[PDB]
């Protein structure tokens, strides 16, 4: 009997205090209390690159694209990638927002 | 002129079906399979241009070397009256010589 | 990367957002508009416009240029002459250099084709590759290279390197099967035997000077020393040479492969080769 | 007493007829460049930000070019990475030569330059030196 | 345990391996079970459309005979006799009652028999066509990697609502090595659902990854195809059909 | 839906039935026995010892190569009366 599980949300917006989850993460990872220049730290090792990233996915809730998972050659590419949000609002939906003039209004059939 | 007094009726396709769906697999049978099979093969059609392309008067000439000697009385003899008058038009007519 | 990165941001790709690469296709122009319609591009009425204009070569009835030159044996009997692609000194040692060839072994038609080296057309009459001087400065390879025709140049350029220099004929049966082998062994036919040249090569083949390999052994030796003495170089002991056997091979005169006898089969698929037992066979064959 | 008798040892002579489907790879060499003139990319690599691949047959992809029979042309094929950085360094290179900025055009999609002329020995020899 | 695939061939130094997130379809939440490092030279080449265009419309061509056929002038019964005098009758001049020019009569250029719109683009042409498709699917997160095809159970039900949690397209294509060794459980429920179409390794193509939104490879399909592509370049040109044996050649 | 098994060529060796009419008659000479045997080695069947000619067979192609295909001595006989005819 698989259930599915309800669908999740693609939308992320930044946590504030993301330096520290993942500064605890990497010394989880490796366990060398992040050595000074943690960020220049390279993920050329497979094995290290998977338990990082997927950590973070499983705590943040978002997981690096296969299309940029190339580009993450460091920690500071992994740092700034998450650091990013990402909105599942519509164009539109900024509109109906967007407090617009009494003047103009607009109805959505879809 | 004259046009339909009436809409005609709505004409809907079903885009997956299994044709539509599978359409073109295994068009690369040969450079993923080792070159057993030439895609060419797969072709379904008349023998005389299976993976092959020619003008009328080739296609007409390869018609009837393939099949020249199964064709009926009044066919075949069409034939060749229309071999004989893609001749004279492309071996002796046209704007440029 | 960079560009890259641009389609991961644009829409997904689908047969509807196809497009022809820009100024690929052109116009199709048709007769339907005022421009190329009406008299449709054929000028006003006559022979030409109706589609009916004479033949090429045809001068309006004085006598056509072509037929009015004399007759001349420019090209007669060219499906008969003998075609050899030549082999230049620059693309042997390039090819070389590249590891495309294996100096090491003997060198022969079938693995100068083998490595690409060279192209070769049975069909057009190509009788086999002719080395050519072209590169022989350049040239300082040490090699066994069998070829069809030779020059004096290039026959120094090998010689001066401490390489062997033979040349061989092969008949367009021959020739066939040495460029093309896998394909006559998939036949399922015996090896045949490799004919004498015609009497128009005989003396060629049999002369010394041209490393002929129906040549008298015994002449080689001077006839070495003599073009060594004229190119300026020291004729160099090849028996010292640790590769004195490599170099010196040479396949019989009957032979197309140098480690094939005539008459055999070769099967592929089981791993084997099958020799005649026959008496009055092998009579024919060792012939 | 059968026709034929087979034999297993001379098969060997046949494997040497079998003819290669793959390009081999250079064989190393003492000193370079070889006889030929062939001499195998730099190494380390250069850290320029583009990067010019060599062809199958291991040459630098530097071609004469030319269509209606006097216009001459010489194209760079297999470039890579930032293609116009190499339209710089080479009108630079090919300006003192000529005395004035060589016409030049960038193709992105196919990765390649032109420019007008036969530069073919100049390029090659530049190129040569950067080590790609 | 992280599943790792690394390339079995050399990649060029100057190139850095692209990389995926291997899956599992056994679990609903098996996003992410591995890495795999992918050949750059494969899933990372220029991205040029006209190739797919070039491939595309060859997978569409090549095929085609059209059986569209109309008779002529003289392939029309009748219309022997000269309907009338040129003169006298004051009518314009007519010499078979069976002309471009008459009802009943034969077409003046119409399609001729069976015609055929066959041609082939060049080897490599065609092997580059896949290698821009599938970077182009991997760039856009259309192209997921997965270890096997294994699934929990054969209802169809299972596998539609797995892609929508995962997010895929609607239209899924899946591959896998050999058509022989595919799981029952996955051709029992692919079967019964239209947009998820199954196909082997070596019927991939350029126009089924066009129509299809996201695209499945197994990791020993994926090592398949990157021999199989990366093998057109650094080869020689054919001294026969590939078929026959070659010394270096499968 | 699942796509049908990839299409495959025929593997073993292929001998055609002589009693039917429409078999291409090239499928039929003995020039194609020899090729079942090199594509498929013994599992074709083909007796080995055929593949060689027969004796009246053999005499056939010893016939043919003393009329066109002289030997080596008979060419240089000749060579040399010519030269000495010319000369
Ligand atoms: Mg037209
Ligand atoms: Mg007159
Ligand atoms: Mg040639
Ligand atoms: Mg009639
Ligand atoms: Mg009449
Ligand atoms: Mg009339
Ligand atoms: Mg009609």
């Amino acid at each position: 009997v698989l259930v599915c599980p309800p669908l999740r949300s693609r939308a992320y917006t930044p946590p504030s205090d993301l330096q520290s989850r993942l500064e605890s993460h990497i010394k989880e990872v490796l366990g060398s209390s992040l050595p000074n220049n943690w960020q220049d730290i390279s993920l050329d090792d497979g094995h290290m690159k998977f338990r990082l990233l997927a950590g973070l996915a499983d705590g943040l809730g978002h997981a690096v694209p296969n299309s940029r998972l190339h580009q993450m050659c460091r920690v500071r590419d992994v740092l700034d990638f998450y650091n990013v949000p990402v909105q599942d609002k519509s164009k539109f939906d900024e509109l109906v927002a967007s407090n617009l003039p009494p003047n103009l209004k607009i109805s959505w059939s879809y | 002129a004259f046009v339909r007094l009436t809409l005609p009726p709505p004409k809907v396709v079903d885009r997956w079906n299994e044709k539509r769906a599978l359409f073109g697999v295994y068009d690369n049978i040969g450079i993923l399979g080792n070159f057993e099979k030439h895609p060419k093969e797969l072709i379904k059609g008349p023998v005389w241009l299976r993976g092959w392309r020619g003008n009328e008067l080739q296609r007409c000439v390869r018609k009837k070397k393939f099949v020249g000697n199964r064709m009926f009385i009044e066919d075949l003899h069409n034939l060749n009256k229309r071999i004989s008058y893609l001749y004279k038009h492309f071996n002796r007519h046209g704007k440029y010589r | 990367g960079t560009s890259l990165d641009l389609l991961r941001s644009l829409p997904r790709v689908s047969l509807a957002n196809l497009k022809p690469s820009p100024n690929s296709r052109k116009r199709e122009r048709r007769p339907r508009d005022r421009r190329r319609g009406r008299k449709c591009g054929r000028g006003h009425k006559g022979e030409r416009q109706r589609g009916t204009r004479p033949r090429l070569g045809f001068e309006g009835g004085q006598t056509p240029f072509y037929i009015r030159i004399p007759k001349y044996g420019f090209n007669e009997g060219h499906s008969f002459r003998h075609q050899y692609q030549p082999l230049s000194l620059r693309r042997l040692q390039y090819l070389i250099d590249l590891g495309r060839v294996d100096p090491t072994q003997p060198i022969d038609l079938t693995q100068l084709v083998n490595g690409r080296g060279v192209t070769i057309q049975p069909l057009k009459r190509d009788y086999g590759v002719q080395l050519v001087e072209e590169g022989a400065d350049t040239f300082q390879a040490k090699i066994n290279i069998e070829v069809q025709l030779a020059s004096e140049l290039a026959i120094a350029a090998i010689e001066k390197n401490g390489g062997v220099v033979t040349t061989a004929f092969y008949d367009p049966r021959s020739l066939e099967i040495l460029c093309k082998p896998i394909p006559f062994f998939l036949r399922g036919q015996p090896i045949p035997k490799r004919m004498l040249p015609p009497e128009s090569l005989v003396p060629y083949y049999t002369d010394a000077k041209n490393r002929g390999y129906l040549a008298d052994p015994a002449k080689f030796p001077e006839a070495r020393l003599e073009l060594a003495m004229k190119f300026g170089y020291v004729l160099p002991d090849i028996t010292k040479d640790e590769l004195f056997r490599m170099l010196s091979a040479r396949k019989d005169p009957r032979q197309i492969f140098f480690g094939l006898a005539p008459g055999w089969v070769v099967n592929m698929a089981d791993k084997k080769i099958l020799k005649p037992t026959d008496e009055n066979l092998l009579k024919y064959y060792s012939s | 007493n059968p026709g034929f008798v087979e034999s297993v040892d001379e098969y060997q002579f046949v494997e040497r007829l079998l003819p290669p489907t793959k390009i081999p790879e250079p064989p190393k060499h003492k000193h370079y460049p070889t006889p030929s003139g062939w001499q195998p990319p730099r190494d380390p690599l250069p850290s320029l930000p583009y990067f010019v691949r060599r062809s199958r047959m291991h040459n630098i992809p530097v071609y004469k070019e030319i269509t209606h029979g006097n216009r001459q042309m010489t194209l760079i094929r297999k470039v890579e990475g930032d293609i116009w950085a190499l339209q710089k360094d080479v009108e630079e290179f090919l300006s003192p030569l000529l005395g004035k900025t060589p016409i030049t055009q960038v193709n992105e999609v196919t990765g390649t330059l032109r420019i007008k002329g036969y530069f073919d020995e100049q390029l090659k020899a530049w190129l040569l030196e950067k080590g790609f | 345990d992280p599943v790792l695939r690394k390339c079995e061939l050399r990649i060029p130094v100057h190139r850095r391996p692209v990389q995926a997130w291997v899956e599992s379809l056994r679990g609903f939440e098996q996003e992410r079970i591995g890495l795999a490092e992918l050949h750059p030279d494969v899933f990372a080449t220029a991205p040029r459309l006209d190739i797919v265009h070039q491939v595309a419309i060859w997978q569409r061509n090549f095929r085609r005979i059209s059986y569209a056929n109309t008779k002529t002038r003289a392939e029309v019964s009748g219309g022997g006799r000269k309907p009338w005098q040129q003169k006298g009758s004051g009518r314009a001049r007519h010499g078979s009652i069976r002309s471009p020019l008459w009802r009943g009569g034969g077409v003046a250029h119409g399609p001729r028999g069976p015609t055929s719109y066959y041609y082939m683009l060049p080897m490599k042409v065609r092997a580059l066509g896949l290698k821009v498709a599938l970077t182009v699917k991997l760039m856009q997160d259309d192209l997921h990697i997965v270890d096997s095809l294994e699934l929990p159970t054969a209802d169809p039900q299972y596998l539609t609502e797995l892609a929508q949690y995962r997010h895929w397209g609607s239209s899924v294509l899946l591959v896998d090595l050999t058509h022989e060794e595919m799981p029952k459980n996955v051709v029992a429920a692919t079967s019964g659902l239209n947009s998820f179409n199954l196909i082997p390794a070596v019927g991939l193509n350029v126009y089924s990854m066009l129509k299809h939104q996201t695209l499945v490879l197994t990791l020993p399909s994926v090592a398949f195809l990157e021999d199989k592509l990366l093998w057109q370049d650094s080869r020689y040109t054919p001294l026969y059909p590939f078929r026959l044996p070659y010394s270096d050649f499968p | 839906y699942r796509a049908p098994p990839p299409p495959r060529r025929r593997p073993g060796p292929h001998s055609p039935d002589p009693e039917n009419l429409l078999t291409p008659r090239w499928q039929l000479t003995p020039r194609y026995v020899a090729k079942q045997f090199g594509r498929h080695g013994a599992i074709s069947g083909v007796p080995p010892a055929s593949l060689w000619p027969t004796p009246e067979q053999l005499r056939e192609l010893e016939a043919e190569e003393q009329e066109w295909y002289p030997s080596l001595a008979t060419m240089q006989e000749s060579l040399r009366l010519q030269q000495q005819a010319l000369e």
